[PDB]
């Protein structure tokens, strides 16, 4: 077949291949048996099959041909705002509804709307989601809303009101590691132990990314051509990690408390390159979890990795504030 | 130059990071498959080297015959804008940061005419670190639109500003400085090259340490050393540092030495002085900073304040609009502390 | 009319005296009377309590507090009032922000450090700073831009790591074999498409031990004639 | 037709609330008159309801052919929204009373260029037109627009006759709220009566049985999106009681699970926190200075889970004061 | 009452003599008005200080009382264009009047910073082509916003917020025009809620004696939108900071009050309350401020107001 990613190959097709979202399956075909589609909002943690949920339900309604033509997919993060989304809707709406085949009609029931589909619905401003409601009311008619977003609590009330409501479960890592397992067999690439499960820690339990950073994986792979297994390495080096060897040398350091070799090995550590954000999270992760740190620490380490990654976020020198980090740190 | 004569030319003629080179020469034997590259790493490593090497290794030799041109772009309210556009026969580099906020109409205005006017067009975008958000959400815009005829090579030296959908549409490559051994091997190769005589090998491995990983700087380093003692290095040779930094050094031993007002007021005159010569606020500060924890006299408090009120005013820096006003801030707030 | 040039000076005069700081003094001249200096004239005031508060004695100083410490706060705060002032100047509606402006950077670090003035009160030389720096800013994307084939660099690369090495090259020759330099110079400079004006620009770059004024006007004049006459009497690349 | 629609008062004898505007309305009313007005305050206290209630006793019957309603956030901007103020304003019919009347919504989500083209509008047409600009601020507005018309502004209703309202909705639609769904509703919509009804409305459409189904609060916060008290207050318990290691995964796993911003449980917990009774005053300032820093830090992107252990820490270390 | 023309225009004066704020500027004004040469002029300054008004008066002083064709006044940013404004103007320049020796025309480009540079050239080169009987006088928000042509050819006068004297002053004119029972207390009130703003302090006035006729805090505050000084100052005071929370929670945030209003006028009292230490107060300044950008940011929660209440107890009790 041709290049494609591998996230939108390994959609499901229809409903019945969603897997741990059973609630949410069966709540849309119960509406989907009714004639009658209501505005919808799709909310979970990310990677859970949200947009895969919404694809496969228009299929089931419009058919795998008459698909393209009513569907609009919109992501609500672009800049400008209000007026260019909104008027892509806009536009959509007043275009003319495309004539279903006998096909189409006699094999699915084609309803008279067409399905408006908004990805990342939560990041949208208060006078945003106003604007879409209004959009909304205005072509209740002919459109049919799916909002998709991470948070429920980001959407005004008055637009939250109007949709009916989702919840998708995060997927368990078992559910997971099994879909990246039968998806890295399917497309024939060799992993060591453990690479899958490293690629789900990394990807913090989204499919999406797990699934975009597997087939980045495979590609090295296939550039390095020697036919070995990929490597935990290999997929930390693709998503900017640091290696656990130099987190726990970071951490001696810190335990010494020596402020020359600290300063020492953070000049050497700039040199490679690694992102300081990354060594923020990674400390983030080893301490908060750590059962050798009492509540004191924590409460204090807490606030300065808070401190050091709001000042990483304003675009900052990494070198001061990485060492500014990991001096204070030692001092606890 | 030394510097600019001996740059490599090709992935052949790379001598450091060898994984690098090797992983290079694998992406040009599958042109047609060029995924959108985002490099990052220390300054002065090999980075635009290396794109251009692999541009090299893609479309051949052609890519070195650089010729220049503005190009005139206007945006909403009549402001015709004029950026430097580096072209070849087979490729593009851009600096849209050099057009400050304005970034996003010019990427999206040349992308969209390099796309219309075509296998595929390379565009090297050079400080992708500094793009604003804007900026970056119309290059994935871009990516996701004239993927078929444009293929970008962005090149920062932090891949934290980048913003995440851009991370995974791209091959993160990831390039660590050099060792000093592959610095001074290839300061030999240049000093043999050009017949400089060396009483001993421990020079350049002085020069490489000087240069703190730097491979721009240790060339160009070893160059104005070589001139200063009449093409002939001994081990008795001292270490050429630039004109900024022993001004920023002079700086650091004078806060060091005095703590009062009338030091603030001749540390004012010598930020004025190193500010109005093209020396950016956020190098003064860092080398100001790391000049200071190097002062043996100090001891592990003094460090300790003198990091947290760099790391305060290097965030009040990006902040701020005005560079003296936080240089100066930091300077006064160091002296305080040590005194 | 012609007292418009000294009304900053009276201004950032009166703010940073230490009378008014005092209770009588906070009494007789409340803060609704210091936000009103300050927008008697609000472009220039910030620039002169920032350019002047170095230059005071201080007389409202706590116990136990130096002179160091008041002028560092007052420096934090005018770090502040400069933040603010960005994000004032950003976008347009912004302007509700003025009288916290007007804290930030005129009132409160004028009360830390307020006293009597030891000396004169100075212009703020923020402005002609700014100005050359905008000039040599503009001389370095020049010189860049004729540079930027024949060097991989960026242009704050080019200023800080190739321009000290240029200086060994294309001034250095002549002080050392004078006029017989000038084939090796014009030869360098060709490599690197720089103009006469481009070689006049360069060396106004340097700072500290390396200032080429002194150095330029100690070299011969027959050397310079001898150099612009060579450059003139031949063909370069473009 | 939306409940709002439904169940606005078709004269002034059913409003409530307002007293003193009802008052003025109503001898504007009697008299026949209708200066320029400018109602404005809180959404849902019922300035629509009290213009529409006004002009059907005026008219009366002819309502259709007196009055036009329009919203400044509707397609057509501004130009065309003038336009079809002026076609209005040239319509002519056969009888007709003393002035026309025209419904501007949302004035003050307009540009001041758009306020000065309404400015040389209302006195454009006073011969025959009557102007009436509604926001939710007058002050907001520029100065010379506000001179135009007379000011009333409007206050939040009282919650009883909040609570009157709400029973009188149940009783008509045959709906059953329970008592605890009841003081949902109300805390949420904080005296906003649109929101009250449109969020009756949607629970109602919710019940697979809404003939014999009740409403319970669990049905309200799901339709408003809004984050549970419950689940509030076990992150809190969990934060305040439990070790680091359990406080952080129940807080990951509640606000996962729940889909509740990090921003929104701050808010949350500030709000539920602010009934404790806590000996030293420290702990309140502490509390509250490190929250604000860390919603502020939010707005600005940054690292999640970061500013998540950092709401722990913060929330753990000002209860060492006791 | 009955419809009448709103007191902002109404009792505007006529004579530069009758107007208080900018001092300067009317010194300036009746010295060219006596000597017949007017200059060009910029009056650049924020909305709501009188300059169109000041420019008003000044033609009608350097002129006599004629003003069908020797006075123009346009918006620079009108729905019209820019085009069609300038098309106006040069038809008003070239139009014909019976012009005493020196007494140009004066033409008003209210809100004229909306004008682009080539807009500008473009009236310099109508004001160079109309000099011999016109001149202009630009009413824009700001003077950086005009190119340096222009600007080197106007006598620059730098109109700035009015004083709290100046707005009294003018306001006594309106005070004893109109039949006004009143309080002190009303007074300053009105004078607080304008803060230097001639206009909205006229409108308050004038909302004030419509909706009540008595001037006092209480009818004016009622009238106002702003919350009422003394609550804020309550809240601000308070020595015990549950007890400010409470009030805050209780009298601002649930009555309706945005987080923008409230953080405004907390830094209008705080300014005001002679009580306090100057160093206190402007450390509560600076909170109060930081939390005025926060806001302004897009957070304007209450938790941010929680949190300058509880940086300002601190301050308050050390
Ligand atoms: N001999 C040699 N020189 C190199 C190599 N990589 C980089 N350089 C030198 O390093 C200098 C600066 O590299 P540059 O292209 O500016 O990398 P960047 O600034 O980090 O993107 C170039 O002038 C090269 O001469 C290498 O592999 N071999
Ligand atoms: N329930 C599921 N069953 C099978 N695959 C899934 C499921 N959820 C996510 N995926 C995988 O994730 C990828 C895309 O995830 P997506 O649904 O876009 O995430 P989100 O829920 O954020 O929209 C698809 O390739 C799909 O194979
Ligand atoms: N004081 C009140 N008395 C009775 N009903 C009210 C009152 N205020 C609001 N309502 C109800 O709220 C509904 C809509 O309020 P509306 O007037 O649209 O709010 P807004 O003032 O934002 O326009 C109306 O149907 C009305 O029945």
């Amino acid at each position: 077949l041709a290049q494609q990613p591998w996230v939108e190959k390994y959609r499901p097709k229809n409903l019945d291949e969603v897997t741990a979202q059973d609630h949410a399956v069966t709540v849309l075909k119960k509406t989907l048996k009714s004639a009658n589609l209501p505005h919808m909002l799709f909310y979970g943690p990310p990677g859970t099959g949200k947009t895969s949920t919404i694809l496969a339900l228009t299929k089931e309604l419009y058919g795998p041909d008459l698909m393209k033509s009513r569907i609009l997919e919109l992501n609500a993060s672009d800049e400008r705002g209000i007026s260019i989304v909104r008027e892509k809707v806009k536009n959509f709406a007043r275009l003319t509804v495309s004539k279903p085949s006998k096909h189409d009609l006699e094999n699915y029931p084609c309803p008279p709307y067409k399905i408006i589909i908004l990805d990342e619905a939560d990041s949208m401003t208060a006078d945003a989601q106003s604007a879409l409601r209004r959009t909304m009311e205005t072509y209740s008619g002919v459109t049919r809303f799916c909002l998709i977003c991470n948070y429920v609590t980001r959407i005004i009330d008055p637009l939250a009101s109007r949709c009916s409501k989702f919840r998708f479960k995060a997927l368990d890592a078992s559910n997971a590691i099994d879909r990246l397992r039968f998806i890295s067999e399917q497309e024939n690439v060799k992993c060591d132990d453990g690479v899958l499960e490293r690629i789900l820690d990394i990807s913090a339990g989204d499919l999406r990314r797990g699934i975009t950073l597997l087939q980045s994986a495979s590609k090295g792979a296939q550039y390095l051509g020697d036919g070995k297994n990929i490597t935990s390495t290999q997929v930390e080096e693709l998503a900017g990690v640091v290696p656990h060897d130099i987190l726990i040398e970071i951490v001696e350091k810190v335990k010494s408390g020596d402020f020359d070799e600290i300063k020492k090995y953070v000049n050497t550590f700039m040199k490679s390159g690694w992102s300081a954000a990354s060594v923020v999270n990674q400390l983030h992760e080893y301490y908060i979890t750590n059962d050798n740190f009492d509540t004191n620490f924590k409460n204090q380490i807490s606030w300065l990795l808070f401190t050091t990654d709001s000042r990483l976020n304003n675009g900052t020198n990494e070198h001061i504030q990485l060492l500014n980090l990991l001096v204070k740190i030692s001092q606890l | 130059l030394w510097v600019d004569k001996y740059r490599p030319k090709s992935l052949n003629a790379l001598s450091h990071n060898e994984e690098l080179t090797n992983f290079l020469k694998s992406l040009s034997d599958q042109p047609r498959d060029l995924p959108h590259l985002l490099l990052y790493g220390p300054n002065g490593t090999g980075k635009k080297t290396r794109c251009m090497a692999l541009l090299e290794s893609i479309f051949g030799p052609g890519v070195y015959r650089l010729k220049i041109d503005v190009r005139q772009f206007v945006t909403a309210s009549n402001r015709k804008l004029e950026l430097n556009v580096v072209s070849s026969p087979y490729h593009l580099e851009i600096t849209p940061s050099d057009m400050g906020n304005n970034d996003r109409i010019v990427i999206q205005e040349l992308l969209k005419e390099v796309a219309q006017m075509e296998r595929y067009k390379c565009v090297i975008i050079n400080e992708a670190n500094s793009l604003t958000k804007d900026a970056q959400a119309a290059l994935r815009r871009t990516m996701e639109k004239y993927s078929k005829n444009i293929r970008l090579i962005m090149v920062c030296d932090s891949m934290s500003p980048i913003i995440a959908p851009i991370k995974s549409r791209c091959l993160l490559i990831r390039c660590p400085a050099p060792s000093d051994s592959e610095i001074s091997t290839i300061l030999s190769d240049v000093v043999t090259n050009e017949r400089i005589q060396l009483e001993t090998k421990d020079i350049l491995k002085r020069i490489a340490q000087a240069s703190n990983g730097n491979l721009r700087v240790s060339l160009l380093m070893l160059e104005s050393m070589a001139l200063n003692n009449e093409l002939a290095l001994k081990s008795s040779s001292p270490i050429i540092k630039p004109d900024w930094i022993i001004v920023i050094h002079k700086l650091t031993r004078k806060i060091v030495k005095e703590r009062s007002v009338n030091s603030l007021i001749e540390c004012r005159a010598v930020l004025y002085d190193l500010l109005a010569h093209c020396i950016p606020a956020n190098i003064i500060l860092k080398e100001l900073t790391f000049s200071l924890l190097d002062v043996e006299t100090l001891n592990t408090t003094n460090k300790s304040s003198i990091i947290e009120y760099s790391s305060v005013f290097d965030e009040r820096l990006s902040l701020g609009n005005k560079a003296i006003f936080h240089l100066e801030g930091f300077i006064a707030k160091v002296m305080c502390c040590l005194d | 009319e012609k007292n418009i040039a000294l009304k900053p000076f009276d201004i950032a005069h009166k703010m940073l005296d230490g009378q008014i700081y005092s209770d009588i003094g906070s009494r007789n001249f409340t803060l609704n009377d210091k936000i009103a200096l300050y927008f008697d004239d609000f472009d220039f005031t910030p620039l002169m309590i920032q350019e002047n508060y170095l230059s005071t004695r201080p007389s409202v100083l706590k116990p136990g507090q130096s002179h160091l410490e008041a002028v560092a706060e007052a420096a934090n705060c005018i770090s502040l009032g400069d933040i603010v002032e960005k994000k004032i100047r950003s976008s347009e509606q912004l302007w509700s922000l003025l009288p916290l402006h007007a804290v930030l950077s005129s009132v409160y670090p004028a009360s830390k450090v307020a006293g009597h003035m030891a000396g004169r009160i100075n212009f703020t030389a923020w402005l002609g700073q700014n100005s050359k720096s905008a000039k040599y800013y503009r001389l370095l994307q020049e010189i860049h831009y004729h540079t930027r084939l024949g060097t991989s660099t960026d242009k704050i690369g080019l200023r800080l790591d190739y321009l000290p090495t240029f200086r060994k090259r294309l001034l250095d020759p002549f002080l050392k074999q004078g006029a017989d330099a000038i084939s090796s110079v014009i030869e360098v400079m060709d490599d690197y498409y720089l103009t006469k004006e481009d070689w006049d620009s360069i060396m106004e770059f340097f700072v500290g031990p390396d200032v080429t004024t002194a150095i330029i006007k100690k070299i011969p004049a027959t050397v310079k004639s001898g150099f612009t006459r060579k450059y003139n009497s031949m063909t370069h690349p473009v | 037709l939306p409940w709002v629609e439904k169940y606005r008062p078709e004269t002034l004898d059913e409003v409530y609330g307002q007293n003193e505007v009802i008052t003025t309305v109503r001898k504007f009313v009697d008299e026949g008159k209708l200066p320029h007005l400018l109602f404005y305050g809180p959404p849902g206290t019922g300035k629509t309801s009290t213009i529409v209630a006004l002009a059907r006793e005026i008219y009366g019957k002819n309502y259709s052919n007196m009055v036009l309603e329009l919203n400044a956030s509707d397609d057509r901007g501004i130009d065309v929204v003038r336009n079809q103020i002026k076609d209005f304003a040239s319509t002519r019919q056969i009888f007709s009373k003393g002035f026309k009347l025209i419904i501007l919504d949302e004035a003050d989500a307009m540009t001041n260029a758009a306020q000065n083209a309404l400015r040389r509008v209302i006195e454009r047409y006073t011969k025959n037109t009557r102007f009436c600009v509604l926001a939710n601020y007058a002050h907001k507005l520029t100065p010379a627009l506000l001179s135009r018309c007379t000011r009333f502004r409007f206050q939040p209703l009282p919650q009883e006759a909040i609570e009157r309202r709400i029973a009188n909705v149940l009783v008509h639609e045959k709906l059953k709220l329970s008592p605890n769904a009841e003081k949902a509703l109300i805390e949420l919509s904080n005296g906003d009566m649109r929101r009250v009804l449109n969020v009756l409305q949607s629970c109602k459409a919710t019940l697979d049985n809404p003939d014999e189904d009740e409403i319970s609060d669990d049905v309200i916060y799901e339709c408003c999106g809004a984050p549970r008290p419950s689940d509030l207050k076990a992150v809190l318990k969990s934060i305040l009681e439990d070790d680091w290691g359990t406080a952080h995964y129940t807080l990951n796993k509640v606000r996962s699970a729940k889909g509740l911003a990090l921003i929104d449980l701050i808010e949350g917990i500030v709000k539920i926190l602010e009934d404790y009774e806590l000996q030293n005053e420290e702990t309140r300032v502490h509390l509250l200075t490190k929250l604000a820093d860390i919603e502020y830090s939010i707005s600005k992107g940054g690292n999640d889970q970061i500013q998540g252990s950092a709401v722990i820490g913060a929330i753990k270390a000002s209860f060492e004061n006791e | 009452l009955s419809l009448q023309l709103p007191w902002v225009e109404k009792y505007r004066p006529q004579v530069l003599s009758d107007i208080v704020g900018n001092k300067e500027t009317i010194d300036r004004l009746q010295q060219i008005a006596k000597d017949g040469n007017m200059p060009h002029m910029i009056i650049s300054g924020m909305p709501g200080i009188g300059k169109t008004t000041s420019v008003h008066c000044l033609a009608h002083e350097l002129l006599g009382r004629s003003y069908a064709d020797g006075v123009l006044e346009l918006n620079a940013s009108d729905d019209r264009g820019i085009d069609v404004v300038r098309n106006q103007i040069k038809h008003f320049a070239q139009k014909k009047l019976h012009l005493p020796p020196g007494k140009h025309k004066i033409v008003i480009l209210d809100e004229a910073d909306s004008m682009t540079a080539g807009a500008q050239q473009a009236l310099r080169r109508t004001m160079e082509l109309y000099s011999n009987s016109t001149r202009f006088a630009f009413a824009c928000n700001q003077s950086n916003k005009i190119i340096e042509p222009l600007q080197s050819r106007c006598a620059i006068l730098r109109y700035s917020k009015l004083s709290d004297e100046d707005v009294l002053k003018r306001l006594l004119q309106i005070i004893k025009l109109e039949d006004v029972k009143y309080t002190n207390d009303g007074l300053e009130a009105i004078i607080f809620t304008a803060e230097g703003d001639m206009r909205q302090a006229i409108n308050n006035l004038q909302s004030t004696v419509a909706g009540h006729g008595l001037v006092n805090a209480d009818n004016v505050f009622k009238i106002v939108d702003s919350p009422h000084p003394l609550i804020v100052k309550k809240m601000l005071l308070a020595s015990n900071l549950e007890d400010s929370i409470q009030i805050l929670r209780t009298d601002l945030w649930k009555k309706g009050y945005s987080s923008i209003d409230i953080v405004t006028t907390s830094f209008r009292v705080t300014k005001n309350l002679a009580q306090v230490k100057e160093s206190v107060r402007l450390e509560m300044i600076k909170e109060i401020g930081l939390t005025h950008m926060r806001i302004l940011e897009g957070v304007g929660t209450y938790l941010q107001l929680a949190s300058m209440l509880a940086k300002i107890h601190k301050l308050n009790n050390k």
